[PDB]
């Protein structure tokens, strides 16, 4: 037990934005999130109710244009992506809640 | 024509930004400021300056020999 035990301190969210442009690469991948409140937080719960109604697609899902969230429908019926999901990842009174996606060139803007 | 997604090829290229709301609109806006507003003017008086100095000096001299060209001494 006794001396040098740390605490965690909290972390700073940002609000910011990083792009690594490679027009190398086929598809792009753009991943945005607010902060999120973390573990503890009972708040969790409802956040993940409001992501299962986005929820996720790929490109193999049978079922395009019917799928309930209307992101998966419009994505599928457009073809605005390969895949996307929502998320909500906790770290301790902090934590990214967001969508992560893959598309074509010219189709981020429509998908954003 | 035009668009994103169609103007040209880039590669390997990183460009970190920050939100507006995190950061101030007039960072040193003195501090840094007026050194390289100074900075600009030495960039550029030799450039900018000598063709107006020279209109400056046939403007007044112009000037003088209108207004002294009409009056007479002697004759």
């Amino acid at each position: 037990d006794e001396d040098a035990v740390p605490t965690l301190s909290p972390c700073r969210f940002t609000g910011s934005q990083i792009c690594h442009r490679e027009d190398g690469l086929p598809l792009a991948h753009v991943a945005i999130a607010v902060e999120g409140p973390g573990w503890a937080h009972p708040d969790n719960v409802a956040l993940q109710v409001a992501n299962a109604i986005i929820g996720h697609y790929d490109c193999t899902y049978g079922g395009g244009a019917h799928l309930s969230s209307p992101l998966a429908s419009i994505a599928a019926t457009n073809k605005l992506c390969q895949s996307f999901q929502t998320f909500n990842i906790c770290y301790a009174d902090t934590g990214l809640l967001g969508a992560h996606f893959v598309c074509d060139h010219m189709s981020i803007d429509d998908m954003m | 024509g035009r668009q994103f997604g169609h103007l040209t090829r880039v590669r390997h290229v990183i460009t970190y930004s920050l939100s507006p709301f995190e950061q101030r609109a007039f960072p040193h806006y003195f501090s840094k400021g007026i050194p390289n507003v100074l900075r600009r003017t030495r960039a550029c008086i030799l450039r900018v300056a000598p063709p107006f100095v020279a209109f400056y000096l046939v403007y007044t001299w112009g000037t003088q020999e209108f207004e002294k060209s009409k009056r007479k001494n002697p004759a």
